[PDB]
């Protein structure tokens, strides 16, 4: 009773030693506000800077410690790379969007690569300006969903590189991100007019919308929960970092409203479905504040802050496949300086050594639970859950 | 109501959260029969140990801020709990106080007696400096806390500690009440006993002060009769003692006199400062804050003040806070702590314990 | 209501168009706690930084004039707009200033932050050294730029910048403050830390000078006691120094003190005429306009005049500039240049930007 | 038959031209009686100090490489000259060296000291830095001097020392064995006074080590008791240190423990070399070589490898030379040094500094 | 001294810690060897130093 019950109040941060990073790596420098960094339990990719076009490297976990810096890239596009996504269906399938306009959807070998890559596997051309957002369909196959400067939502069959809805007179100003729902059937955006919107891809309809969420004037996102509600992290008129929760069934007012800071930088939040909690991190901070989501009030739990001396340039998550379930860890974050990437360890702590079943819930698999042509007739489904107890080891 | 336990040296203060007051104060001593009986309990704890002290045998479970027998501490927090607060502890959450540097492993012992032993359900532990300082409410300062078993220099700027500045002195009020019995046979007056012991500290606390000036101390003392003073020992014999009163206190600022070659407490003070970065000792210097029942001396502030001026540069203004209440100031600072909203997010309950252990414990300290 | 912004390697001067000074004037610095806070904001950008410096490590951003991180750059300018000009960005056009032989991509950089990350209405970016001599009031000459950075020299004749004769000398105010840091070591002083380099860069702000004759000034410190000074510390200690009033400036003429290869400032100046057209240099000659906070030592315009006199023919009339507050000359023909009516066409549009990209802020900027 | 002195700040070593070894090594400290005699010497210096430092207070007279004490100074070299080497200083040349960037002033007392006190014929003075690679037969590279007060990096090419390129680090074994003492007293052990320090020092250069992976050793030793050693105090008492074998020298590299801004031995060796030109970091990655008493941690060179390989390029080669005799490498090249037969050109007579001063001193010296 | 030599003159009564700027009897170009106050006058006192001059004030 005195203690909010909770498993994860006193979850602790861990950089890896010095020899599990990966150094001599030119991030890139455009001033576009997203991750930076892709990873998959097989792969991590990293948005570089290139003298030419844009490119991104992609490199093996195994391959630690320095980087060549002629090591071979993923330089396809003729602009900046803006940001990257894998394919969680398939390991080896990254969407890449740039300001050339463009989406080109590349397979990495198995070992990495030995030459760089320039020819992409299919290239989608429906943006007339710069593409800075794409999301992979959580349950869907082969099924991409992009955002240009355009205000203009595309969505995308990779597999037969057919644009399979366009959603164009839904947002009058510049979209911030976008977030699938938990079983594909909608999606959440931010736009600079401060307005979050839910809207139904497969029937190009407004289902909700809050206008004015954030009165600041600074970039602000929004994702979706597991659960079905939406988290809005934004500005306020004082130029205060906050975060929402807003219930799509009453948007009239938020469920919860908490300022974190006056600090600059737009607050890139990372949801995990499995533990229910959000790490909030900014661009350009040194810390990141990770927060519990639960219905007892008021709904936002702040659980603590792993505190670093160094800003961070962007952000990847490892998904929970690709974790040491071993270690009691939750979450591993691959935290970008502006030459170094270095992997931070998300650790419970527990006294026993054996599996621990709370933590672990079952966990969306790499494999489809349907494809484009049933999903475009209408079908839902949930993502197909697999055990991590056999990564115990 | 949170409990607000602070179990110093050679004090133990208790009493529920948000009081203004700690409500039960006992001495931290367990005593044991030294007589055979002859008539138709093996230890005893505080206020009836003190009561009974005649036919007792008497021991501080802890030395210069070491706990020496774990067996008698716990029977000290079993006392305390059911006997002085009079309360039952699985009902309520405990805050707990540390001294500064405290090792980890004795930082985990009490951690599991707590849980185990006392079943607790939620608890937490502050350092007894930072306490200090919120009694004082400031944020920025160097506190000196002068207790019965050990003393401690901590500096701290815009809440922030400086860990490599602090610095400890072993030298406090039990090793004055040894002096005082020392100083006290040349007149004449022999004190052997642990139970005597006892009556000296009663003298120390009630007659002794802090001369502004030792020497001209020493020669008022020994050329008139004006700070003669009588104490009355329980059996009614009257004890007069003359410059007793300001020698026992001037060890602090003269350790030497123990025949200990560490500087006196004033230059640890210099030190620990000195020890600081450059830009923030300006802060400092006028922000030192007393701390501890050593520091209830008459006199000890302004003798305190000259000392450090001398060493400080002139241009530096020396400013020594000295609260009246600052014999309670770590119970009173965590008061405070344990009454603040923002405060609940540190408790740490049993069941994250039994599930995690001593790494949550030593983690989230602030 | 123009905003001049001018940002250097450690200085950040901004203000409003038509003003006479700089109305923000901050250390261009981001400082992060070093320790652990025992109190119950993660950084610290200019004077804050400053004033909470000794719990804090501070990093200059801009190093060489160049943007070592440019996250911390936008915390600059971040402050600038909300925390020192207290406007809001979107609503004021803003004049940006650059380094000569600015890469293309750091005004790349410069551009679309303004634009994107402030969303300014209109915006444009000048050289500072052509900045320099509109607050001269003249068309023709060549001014050195010694800030904080680096020492640049870029010849102007008749309103037509060179280029090719414009020279870069790695060696301004920081690593002056660097050699006076190591020199000090020497005399007792030590200064090792972060913090201690601004009370260093403030003892070489008030001490240090340019003596006329180097070697007489070394004979007159080593046989008489007039040059020493004396500076007091934060902590209140006082420190004396003698010759290196003078010795940490003689670096400027002479780079071999720091081991660099590179010539000193008087003759960079000449290798920068010398390479011009012959019919060129002569306006140049008595056209030296200084600029930059690390031309404020006191004559270092006669040793300026002397040096490049006995490098330039006895024919040639030698004029060194040294206005009062070139310090801000920069800012200060921003301000000029923008108050002008002429200057309305140079301005850039958000939308031209949003629609052109940074190909139009390439041309119509040199 | 010249001299070899080789003053530390805590070792003093002393010895004749050609000699392999040392033949005199006595700590340089000052101890003097704090009590008072009661049966029917004022002050002890070296090995005769130490015997008897439970009744004397020590005082080195040297502290961070600086001489706080020229009068107690004096006392070292006398008693190296009757009392250890029980040679006259006015028969002998004498060879000195002083830690890098030596202050004029320095050495000047130095000089003096020599030629109008001891009357010394011929006298010559060199960087310990030089005498170190003398003793390696190498001609190229850089050496880190860690002794008792402070870690020095000198890079050294062809014969060629580059006094820009050196870096001074105020953390060496003196440190250490302080932050040896707040580290032991976490595990109950009490030493406070300056003959403990002594007692400290000696645990320090018996039982402690460099791990070549800090927190996987902590994992091992707070899993496991092998790391575990056990120390006889003088008074018979044992004591049992486990993890602070290894704490204590991490803080070479983890300056941070100290509370230091300043970075790690490896960094400031690495920074050193990076200071340096292009061309020549080739040979100085290669030819590291190790000096001083607090290099003889077993592993440190390993954990020295380690440290700056991640720093430099993969196309580094970096070899670490750490000698067994490198505790006297200093004096052991000096030795060498004062035998060639192309080195009694720099000796200086004291008939010439009688006539000429101590400007003929810093001349023909580095 | 950094240059030449001099010595410091204060009042008796001025004790207590004396501020580094406190002005001195700087005239010699070498530093002062010895120092005597003249028997018959309290406000005169002689001083040699490595100049080779000796130096009344
Ligand atoms: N009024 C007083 N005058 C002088 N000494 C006192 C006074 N009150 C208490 N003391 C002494 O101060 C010592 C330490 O008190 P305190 O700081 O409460 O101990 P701790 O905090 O270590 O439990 C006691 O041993 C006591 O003898
Ligand atoms: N009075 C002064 N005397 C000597 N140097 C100064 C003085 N004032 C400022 N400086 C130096 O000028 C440098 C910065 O000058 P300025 O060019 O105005 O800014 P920035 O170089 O950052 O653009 C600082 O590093 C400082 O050391
Ligand atoms: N075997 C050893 N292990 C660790 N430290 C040592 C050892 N031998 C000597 N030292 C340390 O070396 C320091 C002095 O070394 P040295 O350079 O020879 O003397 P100095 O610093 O006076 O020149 C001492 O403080 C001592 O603690
Ligand atoms: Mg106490
Ligand atoms: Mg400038
Ligand atoms: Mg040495």
């Amino acid at each position: 009773k005195v203690v909010r019950q909770s498993k994860f109040r006193h979850v602790f941060g861990q950089p890896v030693k010095n020899d599990q990073c990966y150094e001599d790596i030119r991030v890139s420098r455009v001033t576009w506000d997203s991750t930076f960094c892709a990873v998959n339990p097989k792969f991590l990719a990293v948005i570089v800077e290139a003298s030419g076009g844009g490119a991104f490297l992609v490199l093996p976990l195994s391959k630690t410690g320095r980087i060549d810096k002629a090591y071979p890239t993923v330089c396809g596009h003729t602009g900046p790379v803006l940001d990257i996504d894998w394919c969680p269906h398939n390991d080896e399938v990254i969407a890449s969007g740039s300001e050339d306009c463009t989406v080109m959807v590349w397979q990495i070998p198995e070992n990495g690569l030995t030459s760089p890559l320039t020819e992409p596997v299919v290239v989608l051309e429906g943006h007339t300006k710069r593409v800075g957002i794409i999301a992979w369909h959580p349950t869907a196959r082969n099924v991409l969903l992009s955002a240009g400067c355009d205000n203009v939502v595309l969505i995308w069959n990779v597999g037969t590189a057919e644009e399979l809805y366009r959603l164009d007179s839904l947002h009058p100003d510049l979209i911030y991100n976008v977030s699938w729902n938990h079983n594909g059937s909608l999606f959440c955006s931010a736009c600079k007019d401060k307005s979050v919107r839910i809207i139904d891809p497969r029937r190009g309809t407004l289902v909700a919308e809050r206008e004015k969420a954030h009165e600041g004037a600074r970039p602000m996102r929004a994702i979706f929960l597991a659960d079905g509600k939406v988290f809005t992290t934004g500005f306020s008129r004082m130029s205060e970092r906050q975060l929402a929760l807003w219930d799509p069934e009453n948007l009239e007012e938020p469920m919860a409203l908490q300022e974190l800071d006056s600090s600059n930088g737009a607050l890139l939040p990372f949801y995990d479905p499995d533990t229910s909690v959000v790490y909030v991190c900014g661009k350009g901070d040194s810390s990141i504040r990770y927060f519990e989501i639960t219905e007892e009030p008021p709904y936002i739990h702040f659980l603590n802050t792993f505190t670093s001396k160094e800003p961070q340039r962007g952000m990847g998550s490892m998904p929970k496949r690709g974790l040491e379930v071993s270690k009691c860890e939750i979450a591993r974050f691959y935290k970008l300086h502006e030459r170094k990437c270095e992997p931070i360890v998300m650790t419970v702590p527990r006294k026993s050594d054996l599996f621990q079943d709370d933590l672990y819930p079952d966990t969306a698999g790499p494999e489809a639970a349907l494809e484009a042509e049933e999903w475009v007739s209408g079908r839902d489904a949930d993502p197909i859950l697999i055990s991590l107890r056999e990564a115990y080891v | 109501a949170a409990l607000v336990v602070d179990n110093g040296s050679g004090m133990c203060k208790a009493g529920f959260a948000g009081d203004d007051a700690p409500r039960a104060v006992f001495p931290s001593i367990v005593g044991r029969p030294r007589h055979q009986g002859v008539m138709v309990k093996d230890s005893y704890v505080g206020d009836e140990a003190q009561s009974k002290r005649g036919i007792l045998t008497l021991k501080y479970p802890i030395e210069h801020g070491i706990v020496t027998n774990w067996d008698d501490m716990e029977k000290i927090w079993h006392h305390t709990f059911y006997n002085e607060l009079r309360v039952a502890p699985e009902e309520h959450p405990v805050l707990l106080t540390e001294a500064p540097l405290n090792p980890k492993a004795n930082r985990e012992k009490m951690t599991q007696i707590m849980f185990e032993t006392f079943n607790t359900p939620a608890m937490y532990v502050a350092i007894q400096a930072v306490l200090s300082l919120y009694a004082s409410g400031r944020t920025t300062g160097i506190v000196m806390d002068s207790g019965d078993g050990v003393t401690h220099t901590v500096p701290i700027y815009e809440g922030y500690a400086l860990p490599h500045a602090i610095l400890r002195l072993d030298l406090a009020g039990r090793d004055l009440t040894d002096y005082l019995m020392k100083i006290l046979t040349e007149r004449g007056y022999s004190f052997t006993t642990t139970a005597e012991r006892e009556i000296v500290r009663d003298i120390k606390e009630k007659l002794c002060y802090v001369a502004l000036d030792f020497e001209q101390e020493m020669a008022t003392a020994a050329s008139s009769s004006s700070l003669e003073k009588s104490y009355e020992l329980p059996d009614g014999q009257v004890i007069t003692i003359g410059n007793e009163r300001f020698r026992c206190p001037e060890a602090l600022f003269q350790p030497s006199f123990l025949g200990m070659e560490s500087a006196g407490i004033h230059e640890t003070t210099f030190n620990s400062i000195m020890k600081c970065d450059v830009d923030i000792r300006k802060d400092l210097y006028a922000n030192t804050v007393l701390s501890g029942g050593t520091t209830m001396y008459p006199g000890i502030a302004d003798r305190m003040q000259k000392e450090i001026t001398a060493l400080a540069p002139s241009t530096m203004k020396i400013k020594i806070i000295a609260p009246p209440e600052r014999k309670y100031s770590v119970w009173i600072g965590g008061s405070i702590l344990a009454s603040l909203s923002t405060f609940q997010q540190m408790w740490i309950s049993k069941q994250e314990y039994d599930e995690s252990g001593p790494s949550i414990v030593h983690r989230k300290c602030f």
